[PDB]
């Protein structure tokens, strides 16, 4: 009874929240890990194919974003009150190690610095520069809104992600637009339902 | 460290015509990539500032097409193609290379007269003369009581121009002690003003209050 | 004090099932017998390798002459059907000094301990725990089959 | 209405294409209501105290009005009062109540009931003022965990009928609420069925089977029955459901009260009839995060208690399976008195993969989520949606 | 304009004590921008950079709480504004401050607060301390104690620092 | 031992006393309430009640009712396993023609059964 209308009637939308950190993946280079949706007790760690949409998996980790850092990759997460720590593999959410005494190490996730390296924006327009011999290949007109450049990969699978409006993300590749995502719907508080629907006697006999 | 100079300190311009403001810096603002790191700000009167141009040549979201910027190195220029009475307020530069300064303060003043007088309150006494909706911006307010002047305790307050008609408004207040005040019968606020022709006086006795 | 470590391994080896996601299977432990901590211990782990090893660690333990502690494991998944589906695990402090671990094979909806008046009652099947506890898929229906087939 | 200021319209068919989106500037939304029966305008309350009036059109809507409340404080919650009087009761954090009469939308006492983790309070609205009426506050070590009201339901049949054609006259009194008190220092869970106009308790029922209090607890209130869920260790360490059913009298043919001819009952005196009840408990494998009951145009089909688990999977079971007055299926045989198609007791409820909605969907629904049910025509079918981090409908 | 900043702080300070102000964000992406404080002293000027980062990288001419999204400042009379700036460079920031805060007023004076009395005529206000008083259902600059008058062309005078709520008709 | 004071209040003015009861621990594990004194006064209208046991018990408003002077109510005190007055409620019982006091215990719940380990399936099959 299900297989006819398995996916036809079900209506599921995936919301990842406003992205806080985008970490590249050492293997399968067109893949990233997104830390998003902070709160007082947990955050949402997801994996994301960057040349498409197609969220791969999501997990609600019970650590704040500032407690989640790389190794010295392996994504060490360390509580601060106690020293309960968990090392989780990238590219598969395997609990590589668990412990209570000491964390192995951490490195602070670096800031972008995408200016002075690869980007210059002057005439309401975005130019991608080589580091040296700045011939300014792959220029693109800016969108209407523009906040920042979330992610940028310069090697062969070129991918670029722009945080265009406050909650919208646009993804380009070598530049043509490839995908577009919106997380305006991250938390629904209340609802209301709107319905849509259609729209002497002898003279009656004759008509 | 870096010092920013704005050329016109006040620039009244009629609506419809182009306007321009210039900005100069001691050091160079030319980044290695080609980012300029100069911003242009507008503060409406009694408001938080707004962003107009945000990396030396770009244009911020939610801004008209009228505004534009240009320049490089040590010189920069903002230009409004068409001026409208909404575009009134203070205009500021900013440099973002090292420790921003906000050097500026240009004061576009696009103004290149109803008379009211209100009675004293129930308690001291305070008479207020209101010059409302006057364009010329230039008035002196004086008082007359039993043909005798009263200059002291003459406190004035002038509001900034409107966004639609850009006509100034002001008020003047004479406060006297009740014992001092009631000794005299007939008061009058007298105004010499540019928009009208001959100075005008509005008078009240005790009357209703 | 001393703490105990349950090892285990869901196989996923005899079958060709290798395209799984590894976030849709979660094992849980709970504590049932003679705890004194003001709250029973409770934990939730995940896989460690492609082979499917899972492991608990730093589990509390009662200490005495022969005092035992009982945990219950809830192997669960959103893709497969796992065979035992609840496992009773016993830690015993032997008087020699070594720590004795035993496993069993319960299933959902039976009491764990007998009623204290039945003489020589039916006992749960012992399960081999020396290398690791071996949770296994159902032989007949490895997949969960949410979708009823029409016609 | 999202958690930030954002209204949007989702097409319930066509896989949720976005018809229109409006961006407010409220910086948090707290509640949303239709202003009148005409279903043309919305009123939206903000966290900081503003209220907005929005005109819903076929095209992109327009925010026709924004204005502050009388008192600019942070808003905790809003209750819709009687439809025609266009009143709202606004509870500010710092626990201050404001009666609000917005616009025409272009003794007849009114009673309200508020609940906190400290207890159930109740209020009376008289002469456009609010007055505290009673209080049921918990002790220092107790903490109320679950609370539910009696949803209004269309009345189809007045009594459940037995084999040998006798009828039990199910208990139908509208002003009831149910709640759970979780007590440490005895490790007990108490169920109470309060009469909300006066404040009588009328039922207490305590469980001492080492409840956990760290795993989610919930209650739902039907037409004439209550079902609540909690975790427990003693019989087996497994999720547990408990169902109580309320009848006017347990003798097979009796209206001990509910004189229906001309009596014109007065509930505020306390003259009403009091219930009798029958209760059962069932064991469930998986931890139930939250619960709801489905709705239809006429409430004929079975109520289909619908549950959201910890995994995010959603499963419903019909109310016929959760049968009080059940027997172990040995005493159901050749028991002429029982019912038509009398279901047996069957305490252990196994999970059925056919009823698991979200067949293969992940559906991470967040920590704060709502299960809602929308009626439709074609009365066999009802729509259920899960709102939260992930929005889903079926 | 959904990502907008809300302020708390103090109105009256005597000389030589610290001034505590607190912004709070109500939008996405707390990590990716530099959040700066700016002063406007009366006297036609602005100057400050009090930059911050999500991983605390203070850059003075500014405490951080990543738990609740509220940077905090503890240091003359002025108006104080939050900000939010582009973060192109690594540890420096790049200005371009959009989404300013509503702005708080801080008066460093010796005397004490005084509530506003109302004397209708339009509506007039006698000596009150500190600034500002907001008339509601036209408003001239205050004149130095401070007195404010308002024209009718009715007088719900509100004063938060003294908590004065007065209603009057012209 | 303990004395419970019952008093209806006009919702602004003051608590007008309406009676007193005593809660004796008669058996080891069964408390009993006896009516030491009830005060007959003319009452009518919507009032909110009050309960106090001096020392450790004060309910300011346990119920709100429309009283009429031939009071015909049962004061139901509600206790727990370790005997202590937990919640007081007042109900309408038709045939009292006075106020009498009753104790109510929490009526322990179902504890539904589960499949058991059978007997001596060791040497017989
Ligand atoms: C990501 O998307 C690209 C293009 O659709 C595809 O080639 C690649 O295989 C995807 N990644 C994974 C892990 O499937
Ligand atoms: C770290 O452990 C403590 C233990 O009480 C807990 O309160 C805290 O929430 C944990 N940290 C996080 C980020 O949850
Ligand atoms: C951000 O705002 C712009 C202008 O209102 C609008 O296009 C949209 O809301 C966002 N931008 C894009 C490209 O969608
Ligand atoms: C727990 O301890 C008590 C006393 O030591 C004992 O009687 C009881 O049997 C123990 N529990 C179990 C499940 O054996
Ligand atoms: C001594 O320890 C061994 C394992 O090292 C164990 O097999 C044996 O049972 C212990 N002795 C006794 C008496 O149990």
């Amino acid at each position: 009874v299900f297989s006819d209308d398995a996916f036809i009637t079900d209506w599921q939308l995936a919301n990842l929240g406003p992205w806080e950190k985008v970490i590249p993946d050492s293997r399968d280079r067109n893949r990233v890990l997104i830390l998003s949706n902070p709160t007082e007790t947990s955050c949402l760690v997801s994996s994301f194919n960057v040349s498409s949409g197609q969220i791969l998996f999501r997990n609600v980790l019970p650590f704040t974003i500032d407690e989640i850092q790389l190794d010295s990759n392996a994504m060490v997460c360390v509580n601060s009150s106690s020293n309960h720590w968990q090392k989780y593999d990238l590219h598969d959410w395997f609990l590589l190690e668990e412990g209570v005494d000491n964390a192995p190490s951490t490195t602070i996730l670096p800031q972008s610095s995408y200016l002075n390296d690869q980007v210059s924006i002057k005439n309401n327009e975005l130019h991608i520069l080589d580091e040296q011999s700045k011939l300014a290949e792959w220029k693109l007109e800016l969108p209407q809104g523009f906040n920042k450049v979330e992610y940028f990969h310069r090697e062969d699978p070129l991918a670029l992600v722009l945080n265009v409006n406050d909650t919208q993300y646009m993804g380009f590749s070598a530049l043509i637009p490839v995908w577009q995502r919106d997380e305006w719907l991250t938390n629904v508080v209340d609802y209301a339902v709107l319905d849509v629907f259609d729209s002497s006697l002898w003279n009656a006999y004759w008509l | 460290d870096v010092v920013m100079t704005q050329s016109p300190l006040s620039l009244p311009v009629t609506p419809g015509e182009p306007a321009s403001i210039s900005c100069r810096s001691s050091q160079t603002l030319m980044n290695r990539n080609g980012n300029n790191f100069l911003d242009w700000y507008l503060q409406k009167p009694g408001q938080s500032p707004q962003l107009l141009i945000y990396l030396g040549s770009n244009r911020a979201p939610g801004v008209p097409d009228r505004f534009s910027g240009s320049g490089s190195g040590t010189d920069f220029t903002l230009r409004i193609s068409r001026v409208e009475p909404e575009d009134v307020g203070v205009y500021y530069c900013m440099q973002a290379l090292q420790t921003p300064s906000f050097g500026g303060g240009t004061k576009v003043e696009i103004r290149r007269p109803s008379v009211f007088i209100f009675p004293p309150s129930d308690e001291t006494a305070s008479v207020v003369c209101l010059l409302n909706n006057f364009y010329p911006r230039e008035a002196k307010v004086q008082w007359k009581v039993d043909n005798a002047l009263q200059s002291g305790n003459s406190q004035e307050s002038v509001t900034e121009q409107d966004s639609k008609d850009s006509t100034y408004s002001l008020s003047s207040t004479l406060t006297l002690s009740k014992a001092d005040y009631e000794k005299h019968k007939v008061y009058a606020c007298e105004v010499t003003h540019q928009g009208l022709s001959s100075p005008v006086t509005k008078s009240f006795n005790r009357g209703e209050c | 004090a001393r703490r105990g470590t349950i090892k285990g391994r869901l196989d996923l080896a005899a079958s060709n099932i290798t395209g799984f996601v590894s976030t849709r299977t979660s094992f849980k432990l709970y504590q049932i017998g003679n705890f004194s901590t003001e709250y029973p211990y409770t934990s939730t782990t995940m896989f460690q390798d492609d082979e499917g090893n899972f492991e608990f660690a730093n589990l509390p333990l009662n200490d005495g002459v022969n005092e035992t502690t009982y945990y219950v494991m809830y192997p669960a998944s959103m893709d497969f059907n796992l065979k035992p589906n609840r496992i009773l695990i016993e830690f015993k402090n032997l008087e020699n000094g070594t720590l004795q671990l035993n496993a069993f094979k319960n299933f959902f909806g039976r009491e764990y301990f007998p009623s204290k008046d039945i003489t020589y009652p039916e006992k749960l099947q012992s399960m081999k725990v020396h290398p690791y506890i071996t949770v296994e898929l159902l032989h007949k229906a490895p997949i969960r089959s949410y979708l009823q087939a029409r016609n | 209405l999202t958690h930030d200021g954002f209204i949007g319209g989702l097409d319930m068919v066509n896989k949720g294409q976005l018809i229109w989106k409006l961006d407010l500037e409220i910086d948090q939304g707290v509640k949303m209501f239709w202003t009148d029966k005409n279903h043309d305008e919305l009123v939206v309350f903000s966290h900081d105290g503003h209220y907005l009036t929005i005109e819903v059109t076929k095209d992109q809507p327009i925010i026709k009005s924004r204005s502050p409340l009388s008192e600019r404080k942070t808003v905790d919650s809003v209750i819709r009062l009687n439809e025609h009087d266009h009143q709202y009761l606004i509870k500010f954090e710092d626990k201050d109540h404001l009666l609000f009469k917005l616009n025409p939308g272009k003794s007849s006492h009114i009673f309200v009931t508020e609940h906190d983790t400290n207890g159930i309070y109740g209020y009376i609205i008289e002469n456009d003022t609010v007055k505290q009426t009673w209080k049921k506050a918990v002790n220092s070590k107790e903490k109320m965990v679950a609370y539910s009201k009696r949803e209004t339901t269309n009345l189809n049949t007045l009594g459940i009928t037995l084999g040998d054609k006798s009828v039990l006259y199910k208990y139908l009194y509208p002003n009831l609420a149910a709640y759970l008190i979780a007590n440490e220092e005895h490790h007990t869970i108490t169920f109470n069925l309060i009469d909300t106009i006066t404040g009588e308790i009328l039922i207490t029922q305590e469980h001492k089977d080492s409840p956990d209090f760290r795993f989610p607890m919930d209650i739902v209130f039907g037409e004439y029955w209550v079902v609540y869920s909690y975790f427990s260790s003693e019989p087996v360490p497994e999720q547990k459901l408990v169902v109580v059913e309320l009848y006017e009298s347990l003798t097979p043919d009796e209206r001990l009260s509910n004189s229906s001819d001309n009596f014109s009952y007065d509930p505020l005196t306390g003259h009403i009839n009091k219930p009798q009840f029958q209760t059962k408990q069932f064991i469930f494998p998986e931890i139930i995060k939250t619960m709801s009951i489905s709705k239809t145009t006429d409430d004929i089909t079975t109520k289909a208690i619908v549950m959201e688990l910890e995994n995010g999977q959603i499963t419903y079971i019909p109310k016929l399976l959760l049968n009080a007055r059940g027997k172990p299926a040995e005493e159901m045989a050749k028991d002429k008195k029982k019912e038509f198609m009398a279901t047996p007791y069957t305490p252990v409820i196994p999970i059925n993969d056919n009823f698991i909605i979200t067949h293969f969907r992940n559906l991470l629904p967040g920590s704060d989520s709502q299960l809602i049910s929308i009626p439709t025509n074609l009365e066999s079918t009802s729509i259920i949606c899960d709102l939260g981090l992930d929005v889903f409908c079926t | 304009a959904q990502v907008q900043l809300q302020q708390w702080g103090a109105g009256l300070l005597k000389p030589s004590e610290t001034l505590s102000l607190t912004c709070a964000v109500y939008g996405g992406s707390f990590s990716g921008y530099y959040w700066s404080w700016i002063r406007q002293p009366p006297g036609k000027g602005l100057e400050w950079i009090g930059e911050i980062n999500h991983s605390g990288s203070t850059n003075y001419n500014v405490d951080t709480s990543k738990n609740q999204f509220s940077l905090k400042l503890s240091s003359d009379t002025a108006v104080y504004y939050c900000a939010r700036g582009l973060a192109g460079r690594g540890y420096y920031g790049s200005g371009s401050y959009l989404r300013w805060g509503q702005g708080t007023l801080v008066t460093v004076s010796s005397a004490s607060t005084k509530g506003p009395s109302v004397f209708p005529l339009g509506c007039l206000v006698k000596d009150y301390f500190p600034e500002p008083v907001t008339v509601s259902w036209h408003t001239f600059p205050a004149v130095l104690l401070y007195s404010l008058s308002s024209v009718v062309t009715i007088c719900n005078v509100n004063h938060k620092p003294s908590n004065t709520k007065v209603d009057k008709k012209v | 031992a303990d004395i419970l004071q019952l008093s209806y209040s006009d919702d602004a003015k003051d608590a007008i006393p309406l009676g007193t009861f005593e809660i004796d621990s008669t058996s080891d594990g069964n408390v009993t309430v006896t009516t030491v004194n009830i005060q007959d006064v003319e009452v009518s209208g919507e009032y909110c009640l009050n309960a106090q046991i001096e020392g450790k018990l004060d309910m300011p408003c346990f119920s709100y009712m429309k009283l009429r002077t031939p009071l015909k109510y049962d004061l139901i005190v509600d206790v727990d396993e370790d005997n202590e007055v937990k919640q007081v409620s007042l109900s309408y019982d038709e045939t009292n023609d006075a106020i009498t006091a009753t104790v109510r215990y929490p009526e322990a719940g179902p504890t539904a059964p589960v499949t058991k380990l059978k007997k001596k399936t060791k040497t017989y099959a």
